[PDB]
């Protein structure tokens, strides 16, 4: 989101997640132990569009 | 990562200048050491994936 708010500032997309989720109040260990289930379940909702 | 634990930052990020890692907020560059004050624990150093080693400072155990 930085880019829209001044330079484009490179991130890991892991760790862009990581922001996003504690922004919904869910702590960030939760992606990083989990992060093979949210890309599946990502990519088959992407596919299923 | 430290002693088989998995250390997260309470806020920020954790960067490297090269030789040591420091944490930091991630709007301004201003970098400290990491420490148990600024970091929690959650899970081991085996569920992590990117994890990588170092020392977290605790600052209660220089008095004792
Ligand atoms: C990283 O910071 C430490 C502490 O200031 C310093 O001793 C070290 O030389 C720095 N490393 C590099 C590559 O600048
Ligand atoms: C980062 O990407 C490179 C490929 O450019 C890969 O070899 C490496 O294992 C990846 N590291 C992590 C932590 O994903
Ligand atoms: C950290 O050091 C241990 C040995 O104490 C090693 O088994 C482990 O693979 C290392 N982990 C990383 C991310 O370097």
């Amino acid at each position: 989101w930085t880019f829209g708010a001044g330079p484009a500032l490179q991130i890991p997309f892991p760790m862009q997640m990581a922001y996003r989720f504690n922004g919904i109040g869910v702590t960030q260990n939760v992606l990083y132990e989990n992060q093979k289930l949210i890309a599946n379940q990502f990519n088959s909702a992407i596919g299923k569009i | 990562c430290h002693d088989g634990k998995a250390h997260f930052p309470r806020e920020g990020v954790f960067v490297s200048n090269g030789t040591h890692w420091f944490v930091t907020q991630r709007n301004f560059y201003e970098p400290q050491i990491i420490t148990t004050d600024n970091t929690f624990v959650s899970g081991n150093c085996d569920v992590v994936i990117g994890i990588v080693n170092n020392t977290v400072y605790d600052p209660l155990q220089p008095e004792l």
